[PDB]
């Protein structure tokens, strides 16, 4: 493989490769940073034919033109005026009309917000290694433990979640810095063994570590996620922030990526009295499955009104005795959105036994017909899935993840293994995780 | 209405209601926060948390990051000069 | 005296984008290319084209890419895209 | 010159390819990345059999699993960490 030899050249001179970068990095900021009606008219237009996305437009390195892909006028721009690199406005990409190639392949125009400190960077890190790269590596099964490396893998493959770990914004806030005693910090090792250089049971072991001080993969999901919650709190500097943080907003990593909330909307029909009705917090939502096939369908019942059979109810305001109406709305939708499928049915007799119906869902979830109150299309992308193996009793948990390039991934315990979208899809889900994709 | 005749011009009527260089966007986009490409800014203040964090397109580019040599830590970029002072 | 049709056709899209109709047109059609599947079809059409050619040359590979691409959309999203952008159209142009 | 048609689908046909566009772009500069950082670069293992992980190998027993065999290690550490 080749490195453009024009860049190179223009490299070799001091100035220039610093002009280079500047130029990359203020473009890319301009763009992420352009309301889209600017971005259209100043990036998305060609100065020679004037039209708007006539193919890619790509804007000038050094100077201010943008030129189109689709009738070659940033080409000409090339060849007339000699300038042979520009910017792609939809992604930032520098493409070199030398080579007829995008050059991306230089770790520093790839990470140009670092030019000053270059030197420093290449020496002290390096590129993760081709067995790193993607974290994927599985985690042993030490007594029935399924139920939480499951959703270790979906946790250790959310985008959310690894920023914000290998961001170090918890390494550099914690209190306890133990991994023995602090969750937050067993995941950074986890996230640290899987990514980098620290087999790779270590943060997994000190994560069991952690609960020894004190089933089901859904409560574990909630523990975990309570628990980077606490964290957080425990890291606070005062008590104004816990109390704010425990009762008002909280801006941990849980509560601004996982959380919504829920209108629990009941009415008595008679009277429209709905004092009952409330909005509460969820982190995620369980749906009811028997006799349906597709996610859509437990969905629409879930969101369905129905009618409170209440035993010699009558409404405190009107004295009718109809069933008052209830009826669940999203009323805040979260940035990952995680379904729990309800498989497990805990019966009257004391006597659980498992729902085997498979359900159909997407790989792009539209959430709009959900929302409470026209709402416009929300759409999510599949990205995680846990699945449950066997018996109530004796049974297994696994993870399926999807990672950068849409590559899908199968992880039974120690085993890691490769899988395609159309086999995954045929699982029989217990948890879902879908991340926001598009908000019209 | 008729898809094949031929465009006169644009009507007086919306004249009448409407009305260089990339790089003059710069003082604009300093004074401009942070705009998604496919994720609408009203629908976001309505459908989700005042502070969600947003990742759009997130799994359209690996996570970029390096590995420090000296502890192995896997550090994102914007965190790799702190980690080095 | 005759208009300059080029011209023209910048300025129709132009008005598009200042209404705001340029943007729900965009978002309209993406969300329907995500949710029919197309943007993962090109997606893999693009690694199943660098494989055969083994080549990662963005001109080479969106040569035999973007063709198939344009064929791969459904009809019922051409068709209601289009539909949505001629009767934008008509709000802001004569004809004759 | 122009129509409502031609107009259109010119329109339709500039979204289009700019997306397009924008995809291959994606693809291509993440292969021509990976291709160069890794040049002894393998893909993923794929067993259709479905019984190969990702490096062609198979699952090793848990009594081989070792750390203690490491299905008894959460019991191992109920005692040892007391
Ligand atoms: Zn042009
Ligand atoms: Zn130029
Ligand atoms: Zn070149
Ligand atoms: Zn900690
Ligand atoms: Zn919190
Ligand atoms: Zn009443
Ligand atoms: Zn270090
Ligand atoms: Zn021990």
């Amino acid at each position: 493989m080749s490195i453009c030899p024009h860049i190179q050249q223009v490299f070799q001179n001091e100035k220039s490769k610093d002009g280079v970068l500047k130029t990359c990095n203020a473009a890319r900021y301009i763009l992420n940073h352009s309301v889209p009606k600017e971005k259209f008219l100043n990036t998305m237009k060609c100065g020679t034919c004037h039209e708007i996305n006539s193919g890619a437009t790509f804007m000038c390195l050094q100077c201010g033109f943008c030129g189109c892909w689709n009738h070659s006028h940033f080409l000409s721009h090339s060849k007339q005026i000699g300038h042979i690199f520009g910017i792609n406005s939809n992604n930032g990409l520098l493409f070199c009309f030398k080579c007829e190639d995008y050059i991306g392949n230089i770790d520093l125009i790839n990470d140009a917000i670092l030019a000053k400190y270059w030197d420093d960077v290449c020496t002290k890190t390096m590129v993760p290694s081709m067995e790193r790269r993607d974290g994927l590596s599985g985690l042993i099964n030490m007594g029935s433990t399924c139920f939480m490396s499951s959703i270790l893998q979906c946790l250790i493959h959310n985008p959310y979640f690894i920023r914000h770990s290998m961001s170090q914004i918890h390494s550099n806030n914690c209190k306890v810095r133990s991994p023995d005693k602090c969750f937050s910090c067993a995941l950074d090792k986890i996230v640290h063994e899987l990514y980098g250089a620290l087999n790779r049971q270590t943060g997994f072991i000190y994560l069991l570590t952690c609960a020894w001080k004190i089933q089901d993969a859904h409560e574990f999901w909630q523990f975990i996620i309570n628990q980077i919650h606490q964290s957080y709190v425990l890291d606070l500097p005062n008590a104004k922030e816990v109390s704010r943080a425990n009762n008002k907003q909280c801006e941990c990593i849980v509560h601004t990526v996982f959380e919504g909330s829920l209108e629990s909307s009941i009415v008595c029909p008679g009277c429209q009295n709905n004092s009952k009705t409330t909005i509460d917090p969820f982190l995620d939502l369980s749906l009811d499955i028997k006799d349906k096939k597709k996610l859509y369908e437990c969905l629409d019942s879930f969101h369905k009104k129905e009618q409170l059979k209440d035993f010699n109810y009558h409404c405190g305001e009107c004295n009718s005795t109809q069933d008052a109406i209830k009826q669940l709305g999203i009323h805040k939708l979260p940035s990952v959105l995680v379904l729990q499928l309800k498989r497990f049915e805990h019966l009257l007799n004391g006597s659980n036994r498992k729902l085997d119906d498979f359900i159909e869902f997407p790989t792009y979830l539209n959430m709009k017909n959900y929302c409470s109150t026209k709402v416009p299309d929300i759409i999510y992308e599949l990205i995680g899935i846990v699945s449950h193996k066997g018996t109530v009793n004796e049974g297994h948990y696994i993870a399926f993840c999807k990672i950068s390039g849409g590559q899908w991934f199968k992880f039974n315990d120690s085993m890691v293994s490769s899988i395609s979208q159309e086999e995954v899809l045929k699982e029989q889900a217990y948890l879902l995780f879908y991340t926001i994709r598009q908000v019209n | 209405r008729s898809g094949d005749a031929e465009i006169k011009g644009i009507k007086p009527k919306v004249i009448e209601e409407y009305s260089d260089s990339w790089k003059s966007l710069m003082s604009s986009a300093k004074d401009t926060p942070l705009q998604y490409d496919h994720m609408n800014r009203e629908s976001l203040k309505k459908y989700f948390d005042p502070n969600a964090q947003l990742i759009e397109d997130p799994l359209d580019k690996p996570i970029q990051y390096r590995v420090c040599e000296k502890c192995g830590k896997p550090l994102a970029l914007t965190a790799i000069v702190d980690h080095l002072e | 005296m005759t208009m300059d049709t080029a011209q023209l056709k910048s300025q129709i899209q132009q008005y598009l984008v200042e209404s705001g109709n340029y943007e729900l047109i965009s978002n309209e059609l993406k969300a329907r290319l995500l949710q029919e599947g197309w943007v993962d079809k090109v997606k893999d059409l693009t690694k199943s084209e660098m494989n055969i050619n083994e080549s990662t040359n963005f001109t080479q590979i969106l040569s035999t890419v973007e063709p198939k691409a344009l064929e791969m959309v459904s009809d019922s999203t051409r068709e209601t895209v289009l539909k949505q952008i001629r009767e934008f159209l008509e709000e802001i142009v004569d004809t004759q | 010159t122009i129509t409502i048609d031609s107009i259109s689908n010119g329109i339709l046909n500039n979204l289009l390819t700019t997306l397009i566009q924008d995809i291959v772009a994606r693809e291509t500069t993440q292969q021509q990345l990976l291709k160069t950082r890794y040049p002894d670069l393998r893909s993923y293992y794929f067993d259709p059999n479905g019984s190969l992980d990702i490096n062609g190998l198979q699952k090793q027993q848990e009594s081989s699993q070792y750390i203690v065999s490491a299905n008894r290690l959460a019991a191992h550490l109920q005692r040892c960490l007391s």
